[PDB]
RNA sequence: GCGGUAGUAGCAUGCUAGGGAGCAG
RNA sequence: UGACUGCUCCCUAGCAUGCUACUACCG
């Protein structure tokens, strides 16, 4: 609660992962050894070797997830549509994505009418449509976290309020799992970002 | 049932808009997309004629495209 | 429980190309959207429980369409075994009674 | 399922001990031909269904085959059926303004930008022959999309203006004549 | 399914008997008889069941392996393809600016929001109107971040080139406008 | 004379696995 | 380019249980 007032007066790029630079075999790369939060201060990582051999598997994975690469081998960017701090574009190409109309039954819809449907002042009536739209649409929706604002709270009364919301929560049981006991459904839906070129949530939970 | 008839066949008409590549003109699309979303939304049935009039405007100013009289011989549109 | 009128007859109207425009190919989806329309039969409004009805009646319109139309040019010769199911309310009726059949 | 020998060996068993059965005779007899004719009935009763699910199942499979050719021959002529589909209901909705600008269009007097609705804007269309401005352009107002529009430029093939007086009978074929007028919409 | 352990002596034993039933002996051959071929068809019973189940249980077996090597290629072509993307981001670093800017760092470790900020080689603006325009790329050469940058290229929302020339208050409106500017960091 | 056991066929019940679809937050 | 959950319907394959039936063995 006081670090959510005290993180207001400090400059805003000094938050977020801190990069340094480690050798593996001989060549140096970057990755993320830590995180500077708005509320929970300055955290370091416990498990961090400088010099090592060629790495496995998993740490592939996690050097792949990181964001520290790809934001330090790509281009500065300044947008002005938006007025959320911008880190850097990944390519030289600035993506526009639309949004489709959609698509007309035109049987069921004479069926309808020839049963004495949609006629002038009925109490039934199309609202529910495929609304398109244009090009600028998904930034101009990401600019709504513009009305996330911080926020500090009364303390004395919250540490009561959670006391009675912990009471609510009291019927239940719960824990840690081993991996075997994940129950997972559709295992065919997207992955994420950097895993998405090169196929679904079934090829990482397979290999 | 003049007014769901309206909004249907614009629906049809952007369908057959986009199907001609036009998302490829920001402007023109832009256009197009704000007409539709507006003919929907509408509550008498003459904004939404005149709209639509605006909207088809774009597909009869585009000379290869389509054959105007060709689909005007097959018992269609008069 | 019953939803808008206007959200079920926009769900039959307006869809994504192949899952509709040809009813014959999926005739599940209406089996599961007159299901969820059932309770708008007992409204006191009268063309709340139409919609029912014309769902019914588009389901039955479908099924023969489907067994005509493959009869025809084909040779293929279709049985209505336990089919007419789908087009009588008792089938969507048991939904809602307590007996947790599935 | 009258069709296998199956049928044919059971049908015979039948006969033969419905037959002795009713000329009436001991028990020994009796106890032979039951014994020798419920093998031939289960072998029948076999495939009595086996058949039938066999049946069932191919029917099934046929029907799955045709749907999914016929959902792929039809996610291969979306655009013709849209456009048939979309002339069809600009038929049935029956306006004047509608039915103006198509029979423009059918005849060769396309525009060339967004029809404005606004009391003001600048409208362009192409008038190919002498016929169209005869029937469109008389005077100095213009008749376009069921509504009334000021001339105020004329522009040829070779871009120079032509003045509406100049525009006649005999006077017109001495032209380039796919013309460009500019209008603005009355109030 | 026909040349079982015990087929042969089921066979023989079968044929045997039944010639000893068309011999038309007594009935103690036949009892005989009876019991032989009962415990007979008893015994083929078990050795026509438990290889019948053993041959799917090979099968499922069978298939199991085959997906998990498949499984196993899969892991192998995901690793290489990860390898190769991070060797190939990797050399795009600009080692000598990163090396300077680390160097300062009083014990290695820097916000990775400054890293771009102050190493970076490529500079991207993206512009909503002319007015937010002239107020931060007018001319050929600007500052932002403390650096000196100069113009390379504009484009516009549908990727097409357009001259500084053109990028004015009147001809503001005949333009797609969300432009893309890139400018290089100078000296 | 009754029961037990071993295969075979039809029918019903609940789970697991695969595929297609619908609604809600 | 396609997120996380919950519920429901349809089709096929396997497993378990139960009902009936047909032969055979044993007492």
């Amino acid at each position: 609660n006081f670090n959510v007032l005290f993180s207001t007066v400090f400059p805003p790029t000094s938050f977020g992962p801190l990069v340094r630079k480690i050798f593996v075999d001989g060549v140096p790369f970057v990755v993320s050894t830590g995180y500077h939060f708005r509320e929970l201060g300055v955290v370091h990582n416990q498990d961090v070797n400088l010099h090592s051999s060629r790495l496995s598997f998993k740490e592939l994975l996690v050097y792949a997830a990181d964001p520290a690469m790809h934001a330090a081998s790509g281009n500065l960017l300044l947008d002005k549509r938006t007025t959320c701090f911008s880190v850097a574009a990944l390519t030289n190409n600035v993506a526009f994505q639309t949004v489709k109309p959609g698509n007309f039954n035109k049987d069921f819809y004479d069926f309808a009418v020839s049963k004495g449907f949609f006629k002038e002042g009925s109490s039934v009536e199309l609202k529910h449509f495929f609304f398109a739209q244009d090009g600028n649409a998904a930034i101009s929706d990401y600019d709504y976290y513009r009305y996330n604002l911080p926020t500090m709270c009364d303390i004395r009364q919250l540490l009561f309020v959670v006391e009675v919301v912990d009471k609510y929560f009291d019927c239940y049981d719960g824990g840690c799992i081993n991996a075997n006991q994940v129950i997972v459904n559709n295992l065919d839906k997207s992955a994420g970002f950097p895993f998405n070129k090169w196929g679904k949530a079934r090829l990482y939970y397979d290999s | 049932s003049k007014m769901s008839d309206v909004k249907c066949t614009s629906v049809v008409l952007l369908s057959v808009l986009q199907q001609l590549r036009v998302e490829s003109s920001s402007k023109l699309w832009a256009q197009c997309v704000q007409l539709h979303n507006d003919i929907l939304l509408a509550k008498d049935t003459t904004e939404a004629f005149e709209k639509m009039v605006s909207l088809l405007s774009v597909l009869l100013s585009m000379q290869g495209a389509v054959d105007i009289n060709k689909l005007c011989e097959e018992m269609l549109d008069n | 429980p019953y939803p808008d009128p206007s959200r079920i007859l926009g769900a039959g109207c307006f869809v994504d190309d192949i899952v509709k425009t040809d009813g014959t190919l999926m005739i599940e989806r209406f089996v599961s959207l007159a299901i969820d329309a059932y309770p708008l039969t007992k409204h006191p409004n009268q063309e709340y429980a139409d919609v029912f009805h014309l769902y019914l009646q588009y389901i039955r319109k479908l099924h023969d369409e489907l067994t005509g139309h493959m009869l025809d040019m084909y040779s293929v010769m279709l049985t209505n075994d336990n089919t007419s199911r789908y087009w009588e309310p008792e089938f969507y009726e048991a939904m809602y009674t307590p007996h947790t059949v599935l | 399922f009258s069709s296998l020998p199956s049928y044919a060996a059971f049908a015979t068993a039948q006969e033969a001990y419905e037959q002795a059965v009713a000329n009436g005779d001991s028990e020994v007899v009796l106890k032979k031909l039951k014994k020798s004719l419920n093998v031939a009935k289960s072998e029948f009763d076999r495939d009595a269904a086996m058949q039938r699910k066999l049946e069932k199942m191919a029917d099934q499979a046929m029907t799955q085959m045709y749907k999914q050719a016929r959902s792929e021959d039809k996610r291969a002529k979306v655009t013709s059926a849209m456009q048939t589909m979309l002339f069809t209901m600009l038929r049935k909705l029956d306006n004047d303004a509608l039915n103006n600008i198509i029979n423009n269009a059918r005849d060769g007097c396309v525009p060339l930008n967004i029809i404005p609705l606004t009391t003001a804007a600048k409208l362009m269309v192409v008038i190919p022959d002498y016929n169209t401005y005869k029937n469109t352009c008389d005077g100095t107002t213009f008749t376009y999309a069921s509504a009334l529009w000021e001339i105020q430029q004329v522009v040829d093939a070779d871009s120079k203006i032509v003045q509406l007086s100049e525009i006649s009978m005999d006077n017109s074929p001495n032209l380039a004549w796919p013309l460009i007028v500019t209008a603005l919409r009355a109030n």
